[PDB]
């Protein structure tokens, strides 16, 4: 019920594995090239941006933010993304609860 | 004639899938 | 039936690109 | 210019990526189920074997051993193996 995503500094999907379809319903092609914020609930959207602003200054540290994800079937999913940085790219582990 | 193509391609896919499954496990592990 | 090999050649290309991306990642988070 | 191998506790190949063919000449089927020492130079078998006994006591820490690997064409290749443990052992086998 989780998938490994790989973003840049702004949060654009640069890589998504095959397990997204099972976890959110979207296909890798449907996620690639778009920001994760676009899929984030507007109510807790700023929070996602705040978490992403932090992983950048905290080079190497691991962070954890939980937010709502818009599934493919237009339904909200609480997603726990535990992300960190490598700056080259950002690795995210998006877990479904 | 072309059936031998689809057969070798279906197999090739199966191989690349098993590699993806193991590789994903490794990257999922080193976290 | 040519439409199979065409979509399989494509599918292979996608799965080939995925392992390269996966391998590059796993090779990185070892260092 | 290297490939990631994944062994068990004793060092038998449980997983090899496609890059074995370019770096060593062997195919994944040809390595799996087989011990890594079997491809090692008799001179450096003791070193590689001792190095494998070490990665376990290091618990997560990374070691580096250099040995000769017998390629498919029956020639020795100096290999820089950067290995550690997670259950299983992951190795980054570099060709120099």
């Amino acid at each position: 019920t989780e998938f490994i995503s790989r973003h840049n500094i702004e949060g654009i999907f640069t890589f998504v594995d095959h397990r997204c379809v099972a976890t959110v319903g979207y296909q890798p092609q449907e996620l690639l090239g778009k920001n994760i914020v676009e899929f984030c609930h507007p109510e807790d959207q700023q929070l996602l941006r705040d978490s992403f602003q932090q992983v950048v200054k905290l080079k190497g540290q691991v962070l954890s933010v939980m937010f709502r994800f818009r599934s493919k079937n237009q339904e909200w999913l609480w997603m726990r993304t535990s992300s960190f940085t490598f700056i080259e790219y950002i690795i995210c582990t998006n877990t479904n609860v | 004639h072309l059936e031998n193509e689809v057969a070798r391609l279906k197999k090739l896919v199966g191989e690349k899938t098993k590699e993806i499954d193991e590789l994903t496990r490794i990257c999922a592990d080193l976290i």
